[PDB]
This record gives structure tokens, sequence and C-alpha cells, in this order.
């Protein structure tokens, strides 16, 4: 019926990309780049977060199935985006996201589109269906921070800061690999329990079971604090690596 | 597994005929080599390359790989052409929607003039296809498209939509811009002739509630060749939109210019009257010219003509195969 | 585009209807027959019918009545025709000028409706108050017949009753009254309501519903002294007036449906009944005076007088003469004697006039060697069946072959000097378990007979129980002698099984030269048949000899020879078959995206499928692969009832709506997609039931000119007996003769004022859209018939084009030299 979209963090060691030869601080950095090179390519054009988010997951996806040395990571972002659009109404012509992609892209990056870019994107959209086997419905983590949101009740200020707090660990989050290990529902009640923890919060007052110390349990069934550890970890780690810091 | 989409070949199906043209590429009948299933396909060509894959035709994989109901046609998969090996810049083969086949068409069993329907035939029909509709708008997609000759009749009496091509999401918390010209001009709803561009789910009741008209006369209620010889024919019938009967009109776009002839009193019942009571308080609903005044497709399926169908008594239309000839 | 002309080489011959009236004048007694689109008003002599004036009407003639309202010295004529446009008419002579005037007319058709099953029913009423029509169902309208009603509005009154029988007005009433017969769950019953034109709607009847049999078919009106009803069924017949209520089931008309009734006796003491057989009876009413001074309806009585033609209508003039109204075959005058003859018949046969009846097949053959050709058609229905020669001769010489049974196809075999000819008669379920022919008949008249003895179905074990007095069909192929036609040999087919198509032709390397029928195994429990043969005869030294039998699954609704191939079509299958050095059938290749297959024709490698519902379909054999390739398709959806290839790229089908259409493939070869789309690039209401389409011409050919702007002769026979003929034009040539139409039809008066431009509009319930690619030969043929006056007003500003001279005014004297050209196709 439907494809299987998730794998073991231990499977990562095994991409295509892996197994010819680039080593896993490479493969994270190129994942990062595209997905940003995503986000701030579909940002400039106007183009709503889910639209970002559909072709960002169809780019960890792809590089799934193939390794980034034949593949430049530019060309296959811009192809997610495209394809991206189309899918979730928000549609762009190729050529709008050559044109801005090169406004972003310095002159080595863009090399990356040869000597004909709107014709190495389009040419690719045939290898982009085929690769992510026609599954074009995508569902996020932002729906289900809304969804969950919306039932709690308190502080409407300390909530509002919960949000947005999460919402950043969110787009964060599409610069790594969790896409692939986690359903949306966990991803959403891992960057609350982020915030919650950051802010200090308690979540489960706001709850209709506010004694229901797992408050995440009537959201999502069957969740380990363990995994959301696990996820609140990876997310932390991208800042501390970098000079950014948790937004607060 | 059953799952991995588009790496199949067409060479599985043998290719029987071309039973239609469509938007993005013509349909064809054709059966599979291994369990002998009779399966329609639709050539899905991005060879045009303008804008590359259609996004029609991704809207129809989009939703129908989400829908599963029996009144909604079934994407069974995506194959392709023989792939070019090792080339896949210069690979223009092109894609093919795989569907199940139905032996017939609406519009071609009315135009032909070779079906009547009973009564009963009618209640068959019209629950299968406001079923499927509710199922549709319950997960919030509006078909957008609704003419005799999407719906598809098996000659068991099985009804199932099928052309999605046109089918976007509703929201009713955040009203976003629409297209206007979405439904053919016959099957088209008055608020779209007006130009309303933020449109309801009731778009799709309004195409069905002609539609159900008309399996009682064999003719479509209204039809015109421009849009203000449409909102003519609608005003005749309907009653002219004003705020007497539609407090919003003064909001939309046209109304001031699209004046029909004169400011008609309703005469539905009236023209209608050959229709039997609980098919014509049904069609009084449904073609109201106010579309939050007019049903849903919940509330057709809660009225007197519907709601006691037994959906097992499939009451297949009436179709000569034989004699016809002589 | 394409460009096409149709011209009528034989007008309708079946009667539609007649009515018997003071129409042209006062004095006189008329009566108008009305065959499809021609109305022909006869005056009554004591010897015959003296005809006095015709005129042909853009419309199908369904409601043809005659009333004289106060006021005026003689009757007029309401008729209302299938696309819903009436009129009334009045005839006017002045001297030796007559002329129809249309006093009233308008189009009564409403934008919304259901079309009735037992189709339109026009009645007036005895005061000539209104006139009642029955369009749609749940719904009864009425055209007051006021003097300023010139338009002839109308309003409709809501009808409780929808599924009506039928309705005619009272006589003898108080107020506007209506009798009609309907039906509900419950059966069939007689309902009575009045008319009311000032409150416009009705008001309760005189008399209570009775329920009445349940095949209920005619209402009766019976005028005063009676007054009331007689409600004629399948076993019995009823009279019914208030409290009084008569029956009468005699069991000789339990036999045979009755179909036609007629008044005899203005006082209502006598009417006309036929049926179905061609029995015509007496339906007598018996008077009882009471004390009172009052005559009461004593009794009924039927009494059989003889037989005539299986009559649509019946009138019965003055006299003993009766006009048998026929239309499955030949129309009569009969006379009705007091005295019966010596085999007990009071009915002897006067006139007989030539009815071509359904066409349900014909081909073209030169008999005589001529270079000419001559028309054999299967023609007529039940006893009426016959086959007709039909030649050039001004007018038609026809020769008429009565088979006394129904004829459903024929095919030429030179070699053999005879016709094949497909034919089946009806057979009763008798006492003996067998079944019994109601009179003899071609296929027991045969010199020499054979029956199937085939084994292929006779494994059975599928239950089909018989009823005494059941119908049967027994299917036989005949062979006719081309000069005596003498029927030389009948082969009679299996029980149940049908004979759909015939060919003669060689197969392969084979040097004889076949009779090959397909067939079809038709039981009444199946919705389409599921078994079927493909039979090859070869008739040799006065023998019909079975030669091979193929076996197949499904009806051989068509056949034709292709190449030294045998094409036929199964169903939905379409299948090529080769003739093997053993002498029997063996498949090659096979297509299988069809409904039905009920047409086949081919051209070279070219196939052309008319299908069911899916209109046309073009196909072609590729002999290098050895199979089929689906080169175009009509996706337009039409019922299709005859095909025909016009040229290589031009072709055309006929509709179950009387309409005629031409597809051309799109000739624009930049994508698949514009290749595979017949487009309709020509579009034509005919009036007409095209049965079959067949290439050739009745002209005399040999040593001669036979130069015409027109190119190519397809001929087509129809169910009213109307043969046609389509022929193609240049686009020069269709310019010319489309403007002229324009200008002809601003000129020519038509009766009701009728639209020539709408009457020839391709109409079905669904769809009306103006005519294209047609050039109406019937009214270009029409100039040379009007006036001089006329003709220089059409012609005025008249130029040619893409000849000699770019632009060529015309003058009367030049466009009547032109249209004398094309009178000599036809
Ligand atoms: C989409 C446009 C088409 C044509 O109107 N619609 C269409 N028609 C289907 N079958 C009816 C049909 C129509 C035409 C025929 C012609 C010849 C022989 C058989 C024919 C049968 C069908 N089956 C399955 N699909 C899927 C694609 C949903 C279909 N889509």
């Amino acid at each position: 019926t439907k494809p299987c979209w998730y794998w073991d963090k231990k499977d990562l060691a095994h991409t295509p990309s892996q197994l010819e030869g680039l080593d896993p601080a490479t493969e994270a950095r190129y994942r990062r780049e595209g997905a940003r090179f995503i986000f701030d390519v579909g940002t400039r054009l106007g183009l709503h977060y889910d639209t970002l988010a559909t072709g960002i997951i169809y780019f960890h996806r792809f590089y799934m199935f193939h390794s980034f040395k034949q593949f430049p990571r530019y060309v296959t972002g811009a192809c997610c985006l495209f394809l991206a659009g189309k899918v979730e109404e928000t549609p762009k012509k190729c050529k709008d996201i050559i044109k801005t992609a090169r406004s972003l892209l310095n002159d080595v990056q863009f090399g990356q589109f040869g000597d004909d870019p709107k014709e190495e994107v389009m040419v690719l959209e045939r290898i982009l269906l085929q690769t992510i086997k026609f599954d074009l419905q995508v569902e996020h983590p932002y729906q289900f921070l809304l969804k969950y949101a919306k039932q709690l009740k308190g502080d409407k200020n300390k909530i509002q800061k919960l949000v947005q707090m999460a919402w950043t660990f969110v787009n964060d989050s599409l610069c790594t690999t969790l896409s692939l290990q986690w359903e949306p529902e966990i991803i959403a009640v891992a960057v609350m329990y982020l915030a919650g923890r950051l802010c200090k919060f308690e979540i489960q007052e706001w709850t209709s079971k506010p004694m229901y110390r797992r408050w995440w349990e009537q959201f999502v069934q069957d969740v380990p604090v363990d995994v959301l550890e696990d996820i609140c970890h990876q997310i932390l780690d991208l800042y501390s690596q970098g000079k950014q810091q948790m937004p607060h | 597994t059953e799952s991995d989409w588009g790496k199949r070949c067409v060479d599985k199906f043998d290719i029987i005929g071309i039973i239609g043209e469509g938007t993005y590429g013509q349909v064809y009948k054709a059966k599979d080599k291994d369990t002998g299933e009779l399966v329609a396909l639709k050539k899905v060509r991005l060879d045009n390359e303008k804008e590359g894959f259609p996004i029609t035709a991704i809207r129809e994989i989009k939703i129908l790989r989400q829908l599963i109901h029996r009144s909604v046609v079934n994407m069974k998969e995506i194959v392709t052409d023989k792939q070019d090996a090792l080339d896949f810049k210069k690979d223009k083969g092109a894609f093919y929607l795989v569907f199940e086949y139905m032996d017939h068409d609406l519009m071609g069993l009315l135009e032909s003039g070779l079906v009547h329907f009973s009564e009963d035939h009618i209640k068959s029909f019209m629950k299968q296809l406001m079923e499927g509709l509710e199922y549709c708008h319950k997960k919030n997609f509006l078909h957008r498209d609704i003419k005799c000759s999407n719906i598809l009749l098996n000659n068991s009496g099985q009804i199932k939509l099928a052309d999605f091509g046109l089918a976007r999401l509703y929201n009713s918390e955040e009203s976003r811009p629409y297209t206007n010209k979405v439904i053919t001009l016959w099957y088209r709803p008055p608020e779209l002739l007006l130009g309303e561009e933020r449109y309801t789910p009731a778009i799709d009741v309004w195409s069905c509630g002609c539609i159900l008209g008309e399996l009682f006369t064999k003719k479509p209620i209204f039809q015109a060749n421009l849009e203000l010889a449409q909102l003519e024919l609608i005003s005749r019938l309907c009653g002219s939109p004003c705020p007497a009967v539609w407090p919003d009109v003064i909001r939309l776009p046209y109304f001031n210019t699209m004046k029909p002839k004169k400011q008609y009193r309703r005469r539905l019942r009236e023209e209608f009257s050959f229709i039997p009571s609980a098919a014509l308080d049904l069609l009084d609903h449904m073609l109201t010219l106010d579309p939050s005044k007019r049903c849903t497709a919940e509330q057709t399926l809660q009225s007197d003509f519907l709601k006691d169908v037994e959906l097992s008594k499939m009451a297949p239309p009436d179709l000569p195969h034989w004699q016809d000839c002589h | 585009m394409s460009y096409n002309y149709v011209v009528t080489a034989q007008k309708p011959t079946a009667v539609n209807g007649c009515v018997t009236g003071h129409f042209t004048s006062a004095e006189d007694l008329n009566l108008l027959i009305a065959k499809n689109t021609r109305l022909e008003i006869y005056v009554v002599t004591a010897e015959g019918l003296r005809p006095v004036k015709e005129v042909g009407m853009y419309g199908k003639i369904a409601v043809m009545e005659l009333f004289r309202p106060k006021g005026e010295s003689k009757d007029l004529l309401f008729i209302l025709t299938a696309k819903y446009n009436a009129c009334i008419l009045e005839y006017k002579q002045s001297g030796e000028s007559i002329d129809i005037i249309t006093r009233a007319h308008g189009n009564v058709q409403d934008r919304i409706g259901r079309p009735s099953e037992t189709g339109i029913i026009g009645i007036i009423d005895p005061e000539c108050r209104m006139i009642g029509l029955r369009l749609y169902d749940g719904l009864f309208k009425v055209i007051p017949l006021d003097r300023d009603n010139k338009e002839l509005k109308a309003f409709n009154i809501r009808l409780e009753e929808l599924h009506v029988i039928d309705v005619k007005f009272l006589y003898g009433c108080q107020a506007p009254t209506i009798c009609f017969v309907y039906q509900d769950p419950q059966g069939r019953h007689v309902k009575t309501y009045e008319v009311s034109l000032r409150e416009k709607e009705f008001n309760k009847g005189p008399w209570k519903q009775e329920n009445v049999e349940a095949e209920a078919s005619m209402v009766i009106a019976v005028p005063e002294p009676f007054g009331g009803a007689i409600i004629i069924g399948q076993e019995s017949i009823t009279y019914h007036n208030g409290d009084k209520y008569l029956a009468i089931a005699p069991p000789i008309i339990k036999q045979s449906t009755i179909v036609c009734h007629n008044r005899v006796d203005p006082n209502g003491s006598r009417y006309l009944l036929g049926d179905m057989e061609g029995r015509l009876f007496m339906l007598l009413l018996e008077k009882e005076e009471q004390m009172d001074g009052t005559v009461t309806l004593k009794d009924l009585r039927v009494e059989l007088l003889g037989e005539t033609s299986i009559a649509e209508c019946l009138t019965y003039l003055d006299n003993g003469v009766v006009f048998v109204g026929s239309r499955l075959g030949d129309s009569q005058l009969v006379k009705l004697n007091v005295d019966s003859n010596e085999q007990g018949s009071y009915v002897v046969a006067m006139e007989t006039f030539t009815n071509l009846g359904p066409i349900v097949d014909m081909c073209v053959v030169d008999l005589e060697r001529q270079g000419q050709g001559q028309l054999v058609t299967c023609s007529g229905a039940f006893k009426e069946g016959s086959l007709r020669i039909i030649r050039n001769g001004q007018k038609l010489h026809i020769r008429t072959v009565p088979l006394y049974e129904s004829p459903r196809k024929i095919c030429y075999q030179e070699v053999s000097q005879c016709f094949g000819v497909l034919s089946s008669r009806i057979e009763v379920q008798d006492t003996s378990g067998g079944t019994t022919a109601l009179r003899p008949s071609a296929s027991t008249q045969a010199l020499s007979s054979s029956v199937s003895s085939s084994k292929l179905f006779s494994s059975s074990t599928a239950p089909h129980e018989t009823s005494f007095g059941e119908e049967v069909e027994v299917h036989n192929l005949l062979i006719i002698d081309q000069h005596t036609f003498e029927v030389l040999h009948a082969h009679q087919f299996l029980q149940n099984e049908y004979a759909l198509s015939l060919v003669s032709c060689k197969l392969g390397k084979d040097p004889n030269t076949y009779f090959i029928v397909g067939t079809a195994m038709v039981y009444p429990e199946e919705a389409e048949p599921k078994q079927g043969r493909i039979v090859v005869f070869q008739y040799s030294d006065g023998k019909l000899q079975t030669v091979a039998e193929k076996e197949v699954k499904g009806a051989v609704y068509s056949m034709v020879e292709f190449n030294g191939k045998l094409l036929a079509s199964i169903n939905s299958t379409v299948r090529l078959y080769e003739w093997t050095t053993e002498k029997e059938l063996r498949t090659e290749c096979n297509h299988y995206n069809n409904i039905m297959a009920l047409y086949l024709k081919t051209k070279g490698d070219f196939i052309l499928v008319g299908d069911l519902m899916r209109s046309v379909l073009l196909l072609a054999y590729k002999p290098m692969e050895g199979n089929f390739e689906e080169i175009a398709r009509d996706f337009n959806p039409n019922w299709m009832s005859a095909v025909e290839i016009l040229d290589d790229d031009n072709f055309l089908g006929a509709e179950n709506a009387f309409n005629l259409f031409v597809c051309q493939k799109d000739s624009a070869a930049t994508t698949d997609e514009e290749r595979q789309h017949l487009q309709e690039v020509g579009l034509f209401h005919l009036g007409e039931f095209v049965n079959v389409f067949c290439h050739g011409s009745l002209v005399m050919q040999n040593l001669g000119e036979t130069s015409t702007p027109t190119q190519g002769s397809v001929l087509f026979g129809t169910v009213n007996g109307m043969i046609g003929l389509v022929t193609s034009l240049s686009e020069s040539w269709y310019n010319l003769l489309l403007d002229m139409q324009n200008r002809l039809n601003k000129v020519i008066k038509s009766v009701g004022k009728i639209e020539h431009s709408f009457w020839r509009s391709f109409h079905t319930e669904r769809k009306t859209e103006p005519a294209t690619g047609f050039i109406d030969g019937d009214l270009i043929e029409s100039f040379l018939d009007i006036s001089r006056p006329k003709m220089q007003e059409v012609v005025a500003n008249l130029q040619y084009d893409d000849g000699s001279g770019m632009k060529r005014e015309a003058t009367a004297d030049d466009l009547i030299k032109v249209v004398e050209e094309l009178t000599r196709i036809h």
C-alpha cells in the first residue's frame, strides 16, 4: 500500500554517500546546506512554510537512495522545491527558482547547475518522482504543534512563548535527519517538550489531565521519553556546534 | 513491494484501445498480463517540459492515494515507458496512472439515449455519488469538475467519481483565493458565475443537483454557451439572485454587472412537478442560490429520498444490450 | 472540413397517419395522408381518390387533426412536428392556384420535461375550444383555440398520473372532459378530468376511476347518443360511461393485438378495429331505447370482416371504401361488402399503393448488364415482407416479390445467378410441443429445403420452458433466382438461432464462391447472446451444402469480405479469419475495445466499426505484423444505426435520432492525440432512420457523359421507405450551393412557417446543433419550382468563387442549368 519512510540512526552509516567515501560529518554538512538552500530560496520567493518543509523532506529522502557525489545538492534542492510547489499548490516557475538560486549562490556553487540550469533541474524531476515513489503527501510537525497547543489552556503568554520556541525548533530540525527517523507527530511533541524544559514550564498543568505527568501520551501514544530526549539532544547539538544559542 | 511506484514498466499491460482523450494525456483500456485485470491507463507526458510534470496529474496522484471509498476511483499504481538505460537526461518516456476500468460513463449512457432510470435506480445512483462526495468533503477536498462525464458507472450499478484533476483542499478557518472558472458551465454554481473566487464545498453540491434533475429528464437543466445566458437560465428556474434570498450577493464581483432580464420568482417546484416529492425537495435544497443555505452532502444522505436506500440492493440502470440492433 | 450533398431519390412511402374531413371545401370529402415530412391531400370519389395537392413540411408530422371552429366554413388542420413545431393550416384555392395558409404557429417545447413513453398525443375538443397535448410525463398542455392566439401560446396543468397510455376528449359532456388510461404500480385505470380554461387547472370529472385490463391500449370517444368511451385491450373491449359498464372478451381478438380504430357510423353504432396480423374487425354498438326516450348501450359485438395489410391507420371514407394506411406493407383501398364471398370474407381489395416498407437491407446489382444498376431491397415485415427491384425509367419502376415473411439481409452471388436472403417467420407454440406457422411463406414454399443438423450447442442442459400460444422466430437462408425470383432453396437454422449477417464471397485460395451466414443463439433469459455460429454454405446444383461451421462466443452482428479473409464482429470483438486449405476458418487477429460491434465496413486495409453507443472507430489491418491498429475514434457519443466509408479520410454515420454525420481524420499530424481524434465535420438532420448504406447509383451511366459537380454515390434505405443519396462536393461548389440555400430560405415560404435552418439542425433530446457540411439537395432542387420573380430575387448579388473567374455573377437562367444537372444524379 504505502512506503516506509523511516530509518534507524544506525542505518545512516550506510547511505550511498557514506559508501562512496563521504564521511559522516560531510554528509551532515551537505544535508544542512541543501536544506537551508531550499529554505532560503523559497523564503525569498514568498513560499508557505509547508512548501519549504515538503521540498526539504523530498531532499532528505532523495539522498537515502543516491550519493551526493553523483547528484549535486543544490540542483536536487531546487528540483525538490520546484516539485514541492506543485504538490502543495504554491507553484513557481522553474526559471524563477533558478533566478533566486543564482542570487543566493556564489559562482562556484552555481557551477553545479552546469551550462543550462533550468534543464538540469527539470530533467531531475523524473528521478525525484521515482525516488520518492510518487508518495507526494507529507505531514509536518507544524500542524501537530498547533493541533496539540490548541488543547492547552492557561496563561496565554506562556503557551505562546512555548509555541514560538517550539516552532523555531521545528524549522531547525529540517536541517537534520530527524525527518527520516521519527514521524512528524513525535517531532512536534519533542519540540514542545524541549521548549518546556528551557522555559521551566510544566505542560501537564495546561492539559485536561493535569496530574498525568507524561502529558504527551494523550497526543502521541507509545512514545518513550528516550525518543523525545534523543530528538532534543540532536536539536540542541546543532546550536552547540554552531555559534547560535537557544532562542529563549 | 506494492508501494514502489514509478518503476514497473507498461510492458505489463496489453493495451486494448484508447477509451478517451484526457487533459494531460490520452486514456487507454488495458489488461494486466499477470492477473487479467482490465485497467485504465492515463498517459502523463512530461516531454512538453514547459513546466514539468503536470499539476493536474500531481493533484490526482496526491489526492487519490489518500481517498479510499467505494464511490471514489482507485489509482492502483504508476508505471513507465521503457526508460533509457543510464541516460536520465535523454529519457523522455511517459508515465501512466493505472486506474480500475469502468464499463461506462454517465454522459455516454445518457447521450446515446440507451438508459432509463426509475426512481429506485436514481436513489441507488445518487446515494453512492453523494456518499463519495461526503467522503471527499469530510476530508476537506473539493472536486470542482463534477460533470456527467466524470461520474463513472459499472454495469453492476456501482458509481465511482473519477477526474480529480482540479481538486484542492478547502479550509473553513483560512479563506483562500481560488480559480473562478472551475466547473463546466452547464454544472457551474451561480456563486462562481458571479466570480466568488473564495468558494465553498457547496459548489460540488450544485453540480450534483443539476445531475439529479437531469436523471429525471434525461436532459441537462441549464444548457448555455455563455456565462450570462447561464445565469439567465438558472434565474428563470431558481429565481434571480437578490439580497432577499442571498444576503451576501452584493459582495460578489459581478452581481451588479450580470443582471438577468427580470427579477424572476422561483418556479423550481412548478417546472419539476413531475418529479417525486422526496426528490423535488432534495432538488430544491441542492439548487439553492445562496451557498451558505445550500444543503451539504451529509444533509442529502439524511433526506427522505436517500436515507432509507439500502445500498446492498444495488439496482443497476436499465441498459439494453440486445434488440437495440433492430 | 468536409462538403457533402444529400438528395431524396424516393420520398417516404409508409403511412404515418390519415384523417377524413372537409378541408379543401366545406362541400368535398377529403382524405389527408401523412407520410414522414409529407402531407398528401385527396378528394373522395365513387371510384377512388382524386389527388389535389401535396406539400412538404420541415418536420416529421406527429399530430395531424382536422377541426372546424364556430365561424369557419370548412375544416382547419393542426399539425405538430416531432420537434414541437405547431401550426394551424388552411386550404385556399384561386382558380388554378392552390396554396396552403399558415393561420397560427409556434414552438411548444418546454425547457423542462420528460418525454413520454407512448409518445406525443394530440386531441381536440368536440366544441373546438382547445387543443390538448400530452408531450411530457406528469403534464397536460392546453392551447386554447381563441381567435387571438395566433402564436399558439399555451399553459401546462399539473397531472398527478405520470404514466398515461392514451387520452381523448370525450363527447357528450357539459364542459371539456378528458378520458385517459394510465398506469401506476396497482395496474391500469381509466379516469376522467374536466379542463377549465378560466381557472387553468383540472376539476373533478364526470365518472369515477375504474380499473381496466393490464394491457389497455386505446381510448375511443363514443359520440352521442351513447357518450362515454370504449377501451380496447389485448383480451377485452370495455365500455365505460358513469354507472354503466360493459365488457366483451371474444376469443378471436386475443390472438392478435389490436392497434388501430376508426369510426364508421357518425352516431357511433359501428367502429373498425385492426390487428397486427392484418385482420379487420367490425365493432358494433347494439342500441336499446328505454321508454324515457333515451338510448342506452345494450351490448357490444365483434365481427370478423376479413384481411387487409397490417395497418397503422384506418379511415372509413364513404360507402364501403376503407383506406388501409400501412407502415409495414402496401397501403390499400378496400371495399366492405354486405354479402360475404365464397371464402367467408367481406373485404375485397380495390387498389394497392406501393410502400417500400421498412428497408432492412439492400444491394445494388446490374441484373441486365446495362451498366446502370438495380436496387434490390429487403422491404416490409411479417405477412407484408417482400423484395423490391427498383430501377430508373420520369418515375421509378418497381417490381414486388412477395415473401409473406420478414426479410432481414440480402446479398448477390453472380456466379450462381441468384440472391441469398435471410428471413424470419413467426410460428406459435402448439399443442404438439412444437410450433405451427400462421401462414405459408417463402421459407416453406421453397423448391428444395434443408435444416441445420449442427451439434455445436446440442449439449444444452440449459432449460427453456415453452407455453402454448407464445411466438417464436424461425430463421432461414433463402436462395432466390435473379430472373424469376423463385425461391429455389430454403435452409432453416437451429431452434432459437437468429441469422444476423450474410456475405457472398471467395476466400483464400479456394475457387468456390460461398454464402456465409453469421448467427446468434437467442434465449429470452439472456441480456446479450453468448453463443453463435459462422456457417459456410455452398449453393451448387440446386442444393445448399454446409461446408464448414465455426463456433463463436457471441452474436455475429456483421461480416464483410476482407482481402480474401473473413472479417466478422462478435459482440465487442472484431475478428479477422483466414480460410485454410482444409476449408476451415482460422483466427488471425482480434480487436476488443468496443462496447458492441454492430456494423462493419472496409476499404483497402482500413476497417470502419460502428458501435452501439461509442459512434465510429477507424481500424487498420497491418499485414507486416498480422494484427489490427486503432487509427482514430469519434469520441463524441452517438447511437449508430448504419455506417459507410465515403473515401480514405471521410466517414459517414447515421444516428438513432434520425441524424447524419461525417467524421474525418484530423490530418494535422503534429501529435498522436490529434491523429487519433476523428472530428465530426458534417452534421445533418435527415428525418429518417437509415438502416442500410450502399455504394452505387441507379442512373443509366453506360455510353453517357455522366459528368456532374458531385463526386461519389452512396444510396441509403430507411424505415419509412425513403431512399436517399449522399455525394461529395468541392469547396467551391459547396459554398455556391450553401450561399444559395440561405438565399432560397428567405424567398421560399414554409408550411407552418418553420425555419429551414431549425429543421436540419442536428437534434437529440440532449443537443441541438446547426447543420454543417451538408447541402439540402431537396432545397436546391426546389429552385426549379419557384416562380420567375423569386428566381431572380434569389440570384441577386450572388458571386461564384475559385472558378476560372474569381468573382462571377449568377443569373436566373445560369442557376436553372446548374440545378438541372444536379437533378440528373437522383
Ligand atoms: C477520463 C476520460 C474518460 C472518457 O470519458 N473517462 C473514463 N472512462 C472510463 N470508462 C468508460 C468508457 C469511455 C469511453 C469508451 C470508449 C470505447 C470503449 C469503452 C469506453 C469506456 C474509465 N474507466 C476508468 N477510468 C479512469 C481513467 C478513471 C475511466 N475514465
